[PDB]
């Protein structure tokens, strides 16, 4: 009772003491590297603090020194990005000229040849040029000078210190207690207000003070090197007024209630930036406040120290139905003593987080220069979405690793949990018939396209010239969105985005963004997208739902959350584990993003990206996506075969490097084939034969050689499989952007 | 193109059959006391030496082949 | 002296809500199994089928499928409550066999009074060739 | 083909699909067949031509002489 | 160029050849499974004990080598097409030039001859190379399929297939119909006999349509 | 404190529950009406009915998707696709007919809900089948024959 500050002085000394005794956190790794298992065991089980202490207190420690030596990196890696910003790169230059000049942060040293990869960037700059979007980001917060960036890095170098410090301190001198962390009320009124809050209207505070006086001048016209510096700016209202009228008035408007005069510089226009192609600074401005206001109220429901506040588990233990039998009853004391129950559902919202980000990204450019650049659009979307599907994929994993070692029956009997695994069958197999409708009346339907067009019969085709198939919901719903300004939305000036109809907004010469029309081909690739989605979530749920047992072994929980198999009988367990679920569901996340991203590629630059000539829009591709993506043939053909000549044909120029990389990649890939196609006794046997070479000559090692373990031939075999694919669509999507954008 | 493409597949597949039929014989037709010191029985006496070389030559050429076209690349 | 105990009709279930993963339509055409143990409480236990039952306070009687769910629930029980049972198979004519606890006293335990099968008096590597039983539908170690 | 081994295409079989288009049915007529066929790739014509075949009826002998031996196999 | 793919085709003769006779000589037995001649030319395996036995029988043996045989001899009938589409065409420079290097086995030779193939059915219309281009998809479609049966092992399957035996069971209507043969998912020698057809006919048809598309199209 | 979801007849240990989808008295009642769940009628009857739907609702497919759809004899050659169809799936009733029954085994009994004991529906023998198929037929036939006239009636169409 009463949340308060409980710590622990000095429980762990700090030595290199264990540092020379490498497998000291783990029991069954005492016994030596006998064997070369032992190695790989080493590292499998460095993060597995629940293996390494039955005490959740310790657990809890080691997750909050993790995450402070986290943020550190992070820190470090922020710091290197200011860096290189500042000292490496074009950022001054790109700024009076940031629609013909690409912007660059990296050099390479002249060794081997390899000079030829610094690009003629332009502004007098040769290097690298990157995709990351950090010269827009810097843009919109009015950076301008080369040394706020080094200031910038200086200061990220110092929080770096500080976060690797605070670990430490955290977990060598003052570590809190179970109590401390179990504070969830606590931790969620102070992650709502005090964190997203509180970041939301400091941010806001920046934008008013700083983003917006210089990016208002540099759209107007004004050379980088003689607009004021951000402190003339944030301590003088005659200049800010000069820029923003309201501000003669000072605090007074927004403490009388007449926030009416803060109108000029907190607008809800809507649209984007007809100078920068971006969103209105006013618009984020107005936007942060209103959420930091929100987030800030949020930040007071659940109660601490106080008669007033809400309670999680008395709302949890509130919510049931004659459906649901006992309801939510339990969730509190799962989700307040299991560290993977939580790490399931922060891994699921993280991840859907990141693809609503890159959806909301490429739709509403946030940044000025932004949409013209086409390789940072490309770049960030991808790198979004990959980000996003790893996450949802963990999220399954950490939810099988609860159901396999945090569940208990005693604590869950009747309630969601208990009925949802009573009926695990129906959803299972509900799910399986969803999955192959779905493949069948999205997959079946580009084969009849392919087998009509090859028997030379179009007008049996499903095109937008044949037997159409038009998405009248999403033209509906996009319609409405464009008429939302002045009807359903009378205080909006345009919509938020263009892609739901209008004008084009282009931004010198290029397409910024411009309405995006939904046909027949959308339609099929939109079916594709939900089935992948569809049979992902059903490897996902139907390894975290049979986790602890199933029909053909009862027992599946005691042989644990990782195993190989339950030997060759049955008929065969081989993969029956929750781990070999979502090493399946890797393979068929890695589809589904992949074919996403394809989608995005194609559509982009065949009905957005483009060069304006006063006579109409010329795309990149010339829209033959709406033409030849309802068959395979044509997404080998105009999309695979088409693009790709931009990077193997890079040899002997700048983008020779992701000529090279692309071929690598291939490489990795068929690599991981050797991994994912084979068994372990094949190669413990040839290791046999070259033991016996090695034993022959006397040089046969101590630590005996052993082929890798079921469980790890599959991780490696996925590991070089993604990375393959995801650096060839890396390699592709990168050069032909950069060669054509 | 066809012909030699064709016939050089068939050679492949029939290859992998022959040596996939010598191993049936070593797993059912295979009598140590009939073969006692021929050549079966020695050949058999050191597989070891014979896996060791051919994983050794074919290390060493994929490491030399792979190595020159990369540095080619 | 030692004789299989009969199976009473008339124990009670285990308090159960119900699920999807219970017996289907081969218990009706096949057969089934059936484990009956005794609980000094009534307490909460993990079924081999999914979910969460309670068993009650003295004798108690589950129906499951194959004869590996009927052992894991027993070895459930042994681990974690302490508590023995038996396990039957019941065919849809109506006869009952006896399984498990064969002679009373559990398989790791040597009783002196079982039956030796399948116990060969040599090594593994000294069974007969292949090659010398040839044309015969048996396998090296069943001579 | 024997009287223009250089510029003709030698035909495989006929194609009788129900399913072709009017295109698909114009696109693989080519050899001065009737209607669709298939361009031979096996090099039976050459061989043929080599042997000493040169008409049909020889062809049609043959033919009917290993059906005869297949029979009688 | 002629010096490094013969020594590529010595890399995939000696490594088939190596699979191969390592499998025919510990097809009676090895350290780790000492008694194999008794369990036969072909099994599963041997259970997950003893660090795990996956793929130790001699028909795993060949089974490992039928991948290599197929990419051994895709780079003998790879350096002969190159070749002689160089020597047909009066330029032995392209090979000469481009075959000391993969990226132009890729690009002037994979990708230079798949224009036309690939263009068989497009948009706009078809000619006679429209069977090569369905055929090269079907390759495709097929080697990838096979993929599924390599890479998915038996267990998920058994469950999944489980799931769908108690929806029928339950299922009104449906019910009046039963089945012969309780349906069980596919043994581990058989997934990996299937994966493997799967695989070479994909291999095969893809190779024999790209071919004859690339040759028959500029001849 | 009603709970929608029991075990299927009160045991708790049988692969099935009660549902509000399942055990809707109007969900069961129309689904006990239909000539599959029928034990007291004779299974001729039930496989004409059945066929006659299934050929009915057969027709349209291909009339409005069929290649010759776009063709006033449409109608025509899709009454014979349907036809086929039917035959089609009438020898796959025959064959599993005699695959499905070919021997006789001492059955359990079967009971109702209640607990009353009822007899074994008759379609689920040699004889049931093959009367249930030669049904099926019949109706099959009929209906899509009937699904042409329809195309020809039917002022709105
Ligand atoms: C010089 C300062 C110092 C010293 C002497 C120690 C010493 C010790 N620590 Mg400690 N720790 C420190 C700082 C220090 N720590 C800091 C700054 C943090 C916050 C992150 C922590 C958080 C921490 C935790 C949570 C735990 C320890 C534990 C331990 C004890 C054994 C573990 C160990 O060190 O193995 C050796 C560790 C290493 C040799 C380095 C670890 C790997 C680093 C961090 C990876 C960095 C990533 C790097 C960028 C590479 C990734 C990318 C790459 C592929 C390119 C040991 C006596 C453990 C313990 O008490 O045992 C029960 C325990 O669980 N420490
Ligand atoms: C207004 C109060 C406040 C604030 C701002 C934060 C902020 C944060 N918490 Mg925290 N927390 C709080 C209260 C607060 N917490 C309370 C009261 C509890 C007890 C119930 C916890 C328990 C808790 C746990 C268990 C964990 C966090 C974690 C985190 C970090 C999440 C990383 C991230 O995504 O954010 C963005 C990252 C940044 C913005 C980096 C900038 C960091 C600056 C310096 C903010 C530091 C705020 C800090 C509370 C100041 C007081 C420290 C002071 C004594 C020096 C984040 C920086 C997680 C973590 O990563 O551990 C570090 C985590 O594991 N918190
Ligand atoms: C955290 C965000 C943030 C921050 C740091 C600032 C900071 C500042 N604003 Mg500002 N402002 C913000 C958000 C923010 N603003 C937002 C969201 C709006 C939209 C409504 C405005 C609109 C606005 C206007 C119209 C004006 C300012 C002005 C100013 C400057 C003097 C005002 C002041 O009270 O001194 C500093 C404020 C603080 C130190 C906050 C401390 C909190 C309390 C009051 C003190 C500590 C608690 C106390 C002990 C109890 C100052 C540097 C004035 C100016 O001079 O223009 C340049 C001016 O006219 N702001
Ligand atoms: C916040 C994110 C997060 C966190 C904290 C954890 C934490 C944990 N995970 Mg988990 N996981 C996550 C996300 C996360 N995961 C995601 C997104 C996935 C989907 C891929 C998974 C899938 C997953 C599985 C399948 C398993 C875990 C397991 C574990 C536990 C042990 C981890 C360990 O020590 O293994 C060792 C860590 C390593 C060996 C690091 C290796 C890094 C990879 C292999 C290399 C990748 C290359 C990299 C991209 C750079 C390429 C360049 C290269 C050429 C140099 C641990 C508590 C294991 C467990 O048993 O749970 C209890 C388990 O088996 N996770
Ligand atoms: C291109 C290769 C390929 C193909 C075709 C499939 C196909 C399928 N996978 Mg699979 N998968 C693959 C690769 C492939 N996978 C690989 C490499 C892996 C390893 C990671 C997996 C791992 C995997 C898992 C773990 C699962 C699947 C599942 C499925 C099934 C989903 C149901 C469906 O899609 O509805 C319809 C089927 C299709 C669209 C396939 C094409 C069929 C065509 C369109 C119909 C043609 C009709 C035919 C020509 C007419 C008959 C002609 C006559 C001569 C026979 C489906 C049949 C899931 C499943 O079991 O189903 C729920 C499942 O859980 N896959
Ligand atoms: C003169 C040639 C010859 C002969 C007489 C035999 C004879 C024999 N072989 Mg053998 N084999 C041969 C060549 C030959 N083989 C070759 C060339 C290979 C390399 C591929 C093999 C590899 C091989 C293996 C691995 C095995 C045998 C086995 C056997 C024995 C049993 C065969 C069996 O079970 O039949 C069954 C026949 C089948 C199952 C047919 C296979 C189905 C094919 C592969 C699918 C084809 C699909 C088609 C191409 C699809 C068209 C594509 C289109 C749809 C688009 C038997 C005595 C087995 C044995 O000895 O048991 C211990 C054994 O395991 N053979
Ligand atoms: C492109 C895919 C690929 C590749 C590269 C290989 C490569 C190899 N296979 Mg394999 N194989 C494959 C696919 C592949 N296979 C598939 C799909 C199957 C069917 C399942 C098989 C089945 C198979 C069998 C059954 C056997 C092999 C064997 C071998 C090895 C033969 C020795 C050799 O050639 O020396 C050359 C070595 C190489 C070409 C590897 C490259 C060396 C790297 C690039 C150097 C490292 C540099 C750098 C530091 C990289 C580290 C970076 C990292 C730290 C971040 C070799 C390593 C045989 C073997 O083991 O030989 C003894 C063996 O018995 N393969
Ligand atoms: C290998 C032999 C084969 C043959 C000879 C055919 C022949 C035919 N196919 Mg078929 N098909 C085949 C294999 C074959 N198919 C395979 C393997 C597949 C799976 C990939 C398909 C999938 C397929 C589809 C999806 C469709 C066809 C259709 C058709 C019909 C072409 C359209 C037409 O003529 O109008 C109509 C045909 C008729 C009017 C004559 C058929 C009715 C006869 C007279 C039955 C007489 C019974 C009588 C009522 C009593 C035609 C009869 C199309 C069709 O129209 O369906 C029938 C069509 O939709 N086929
Ligand atoms: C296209 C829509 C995208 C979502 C996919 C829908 C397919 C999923 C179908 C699976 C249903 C499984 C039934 C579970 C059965 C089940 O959960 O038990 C019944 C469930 C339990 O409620 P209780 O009375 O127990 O409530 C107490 C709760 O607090 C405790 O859970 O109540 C419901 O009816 C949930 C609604 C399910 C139906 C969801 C459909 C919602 C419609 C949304 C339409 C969106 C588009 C139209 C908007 C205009
Ligand atoms: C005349 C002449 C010459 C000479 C030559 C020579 C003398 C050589 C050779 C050759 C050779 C020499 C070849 C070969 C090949 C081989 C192979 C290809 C192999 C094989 C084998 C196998 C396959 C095996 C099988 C098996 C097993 C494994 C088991 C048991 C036994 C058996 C047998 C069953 C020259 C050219 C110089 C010049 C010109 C003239
Ligand atoms: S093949 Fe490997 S994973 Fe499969 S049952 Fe045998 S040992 Fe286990």
């Amino acid at each position: 009772k009463k949340v308060k500050i409980v710590v622990d002085r000095n429980p762990v000394a700090t030595n290199f003491e264990k540092w020379a005794k490498p497998g000291h956190f783990s029991r069954t790794l005492s016994k030596g590297p006998t064997t070369t298992t032992w190695i790989w065991n080493l590292h499998a089980d460095a993060h597995d603090f629940d293996t390494q202490t039955s005490d959740l207190e310790e657990i809890s420690r080691k997750v909050f020194s993790a995450h402070f030596g986290q943020l550190g990196i992070i820190f470090i890696w922020l710091s290197g990005m200011y860096f290189h910003g500042a000292r490496f790169s074009n950022y001054e230059a790109w700024l009076t000229d940031p629609t013909h000049i690409k912007p660059s942060a990296q050099v390479v040293w002249p060794i081997v040849g390899q000079e030829i990869l610094n690009a003629d960037v332009g502004g007098g700059f040769q290097g690298l040029q990157i995709t990351s979007g950090f010269f827009q980001l810097w843009r919109a917060a009015g950076i301008t000078s080369e040394l706020q960036l080094y200031t910038t890095a200086i200061g990220a170098l110092v929080m770096a210190a500080a976060m690797f410090f605070a670990g430490w301190f955290h977990y060598h001198k003052a570590a809190p207690k179970l109590e401390w962390f179990q504070n969830v009320e606590s931790m969620l009124n102070h992650h709502l207000g005090g964190l997203l809050g509180l970041g939301s209207l400091a941010w806001a505070g920046h934008q008013i003070h700083v983003s917006l006086p210089i990016n208002k001048l540099l759209d107007a016209g004004v050379d980088p090197k003689e607009i004021p510096l951000p402190h003339e700016f944030t301590l003088n209202p005659e200049l800010m007024a000069q820029l923003y009228p309201s501000f003669s008035k000072g605090l007074a408007p927004f403490f009388t209630l007449d926030w009416a005069q803060y109108s000029d510089f907190l607008t809800f226009q809507g649209g984007l930036n007809p100078v920068t192609g971006g969103l209105w600074l006013t618009d984020t401005v107005h936007h942060h406040l209103a959420i930091a206001v929100l987030f800030l109220i949020a930040g007071h429901q659940y109660r601490t120290n106080w008669g007033i506040g809400s309670s999680l588990k008395e709302i949890l233990e509130a919510h049931k139905g004659p459906f649901t039998g006992e309801g939510h009853k339990g969730l509190y004391e799962i989700l307040t003593t299991s560290w993977h129950a939580q790490l399931a559902i922060n891994l699921a919202l993280f991840g859907s987080l990141s693809i609503i980000v890159a959806h909301h990204m490429y739709a509403m450019p946030p940044y000025p220069y932004l949409a013209t650049d086409y390789g940072t659009q490309l770049s960030l979307f991808t790198h979004h979405m990959w980000i996003g599907g790893f996450c949802i994929v963990g999220a399954g994993a950490h939810a099988a690793i609860f159901m396999v070692r945090d569940y208990d029956p005693t604590n869950n009997y009747n309630n969601l949990l208990d009925r949802v695994l009573r009926h695990r069958d129906a959803i299972i197999s509900h799910l399986n018939w969803v999955c192959i409708f779905l493949g069948f009346h999205s997959f079946g339907l580009y084969i009849h396209n392919d087998t009509m067009s090859a028997l030379g019969r179009p007008q049996d085709m499903f095109s937008d010239t044949a037997i159409q198939l038009q998405p009248v919901f999403a033209q509906w719903v996009q319609n409405t969105h464009f008429l939302a300004p002045g009807f359903t939305a009378p205080n909006a000036l345009a919509s938020t985005s263009p892609s739901w109809g209008g004008d084009v907004v282009a931004v010198g010469g290029k397409v910024a963004m411009m309405p995006i029309s939904l046909g027949t081909a959308d339609f099929l690739v939109h079916h594709i997208h939900a089935f992948t989605i569809h049979v992902t979530v059903l490897i996902l749920l139907k390894g975290v739902l049979y986790a602890r047992s199933s029909r053909l072994i009862p027992d599946k929980a005691n042989l644990g959350f990782r195993f190989p198999c339950d030997g060759p009988g049955r008929g065969g367990t081989c993969q029956v584990s929750a781990w070999d679920h979502v090493f399946l569901g890797l393979f068929w996340m890695y589809n589904s993003i992949s074919i996403v991203i394809f989608h995005f590629s194609w559509k982009m630059q065949s009905d957005v990206w483009g060069t304006v000539s006063a006579n109409g829009v010329s795309h990149i591709t010339g829209g033959n996506f709406a033409q030849s993506a309802n068959t395979i043939n044509g997404w080998l053909r105009d999309f695979l075969w088409a693009q790709s000549s931009q990077v193997i044909q890079s040899y002997g120029s700048a983008l020779s490097a992701y000529g090279l990389i692309f071929l690598g990649a291939h490489f990795v890939w068929a690599f991981s084939l050797m991994f994912l196609f084979s068994g372990r006794g094949y190669w413990q046997e040839l290791i046999e034969s070259i033991v016996w070479a090695h034993n022959k000559l006397k040089v046969a090692p101590a630590i005996q050689p052993r082929a890798l373990s079921i469980t790890q031939g599959r991780a490696v075999g996925v590991a070089h499989y993604l990375l393959g694919g995801i650096a060839t669509t890396w390699s592709f999507f990168l050069a032909r952007i950069l060669a054509v954008g | 193109a066809a012909l030699y493409t064709h016939h050089q597949y068939i050679a492949g597949f029939i290859m992998c059959g022959a040596f996939a039929h010598g191993a049936i014989f070593f797993v059912r037709d295979y009598d140590p006391a009939q073969n006692r010191g021929n050549v079966l029985a020695r050949i058999l006496d050191h597989k070891e030496a014979l896996i060791s070389h051919l994983s050794w030559a074919s290390l060493f050429l994929g490491f030399h082949t792979l190595g020159l076209y990369v540095h080619n690349d | 002296a030692f004789t299989p105990p009969t199976l009473q009709s008339d124990t009670p279930s285990p308090i159960f809500g119900g699920s999807t993963g219970g017996l289907l339509s081969q218990a009706q055409v096949e057969e089934f199994h059936v484990i009956t143990w005794e609980s000094k409480k009534e307490q909460i236990f993990e079924m081999p089928t999914g979910g969460a039952a309670i068993m009650r306070q003295g004798p108690n009687l589950l129906k499951l499928a194959r004869k590996e769910q009927c052992l894991a629930l027993l070895t459930q029980l042994r681990t974690k409550f302490k508590i023995d049972g038996y396990i039957y198979r019941v065919f849809p004519n109506g006869e009952v066999q006896y399984l498990h606890p064969k002679d009373g006293v559990y398989p790791e335990k040597v009783n002196a009074g079982r039956s030796g099968d399948n116990t060969n008096m040599r090594r593994i590597g000294q069974n007969k060739e292949p090659v010398q039983i040839k044309f015969s539908g048996k396998i090296p170690a069943e001579f | 083909w024997v009287q223009d081994p250089l510029h003709i295409r030698p035909i495989a079989h006929a194609i009788w699909d129900p399913h072709f288009g009017q295109p698909a049915v114009e696109a693989f007529t080519r050899g001065g067949a009737s209607g669709p066929v298939n361009i031979s790739t096996s090099g039976v014509y050459q061989w043929w031509y080599t042997i000493g075949l040169r008409t049909n009826q020889e062809l049609y002998t043959g033919s009917i002489f290993l059906l005869v031996l297949a029979a009688l196999f | 160029g002629d010096f490094l793919v013969h020594h590529a085709i010595a890399l995939g003769l000696h490594t088939t050849t190596l699979i191969l006779v390592k499998g025919a000589l510990d097809a009676r037995g090895s350290k780790l499974m000492p008694d194999k001649k008794d369990f036969g030319y072909s099994f599963p395996c041997d259970g997950p004990g003893r660090g795990g036995t996956c793929d130790i029988s001699a028909w795993d043996a060949f089974y490992l080598a039928v991948f290599w045989m197929l990419n051994t001899i895709g780079w003998v009938t790879f350096y002969w097409h190159w070749k002689h589409l160089g020597i047909w065409q009066g330029n032995v420079n392209q090979f000469n030039e481009s075959s000391t290097y993969l990226m132009g086995w890729l690009r002037d030779y994979l990708w230079l001859n798949s224009s036309q193939l690939i263009n068989g059915y497009n948009p706009f219309g078809m000619n006679s190379l429209s069977v090569w281009a369905w055929m090269f998809l079907f390759g495709h479609l097929i080697y990838a399929t096979g993929f599924m049966f390599l890479i998915s092992w038996r267990g998920y399957w058994q469950e999944l297939i489980e799931t769908l035996a108690w929806a029928h069971e339950r299922t009104p209507l449906a019910n009046l119909v039963r089945w012969r043969d309780k349906p069980v998912a596919l043994s581990i020698v058989q997934a990996r006999l299937v994966g493997l057809t799967h695989f070479s006919v994909g291999y095969v048809l893809t190779y024999a349509a790209f071919l004859i598309a690339s040759t028959s199209g500029k001849f | 404190k009603v709970q929608v979801v029991q075990p299927v007849n009160g045991d708790p240990f049988i692969g099935m529950l009660e549902t509000p989808v399942t055990s809707s008295p109007a969900i069961a009642w129309y689904l006990s009406n239909l000539p599959a769940y029928r034990t007291g009628v004779s299974p001729l009857l039930r496989g004409v009915e059945i066929g006659l739907a299934h050929g009915y609702l057969l027709v349209g497919p291909f009339i409005k998707l069929g290649p010759l759809r776009d063709v006033e004899n449409v109608a025509e050659i899709v009454g014979c696709i349907n036809g086929a169809a039917t035959v089609l799936i009438l020898t796959l009733c025959l064959a599993y007919g005699a695959v499905t029954f070919q021997g006789e085994g001492p059955q359990v009994g079967v009971k109702t809900l209640s607990g009353r004991s009822i007899p074994r529906d008759p379609l689920q023998s040699a004889d049931g089948w093959n009367k249930f198929t030669a049904g099926f037929a019949v109706g099959g036939l009929s209906g899509a024959a009937w699904g042409y006239l329809c195309t020809q009636i039917l002022p709105y169409y």
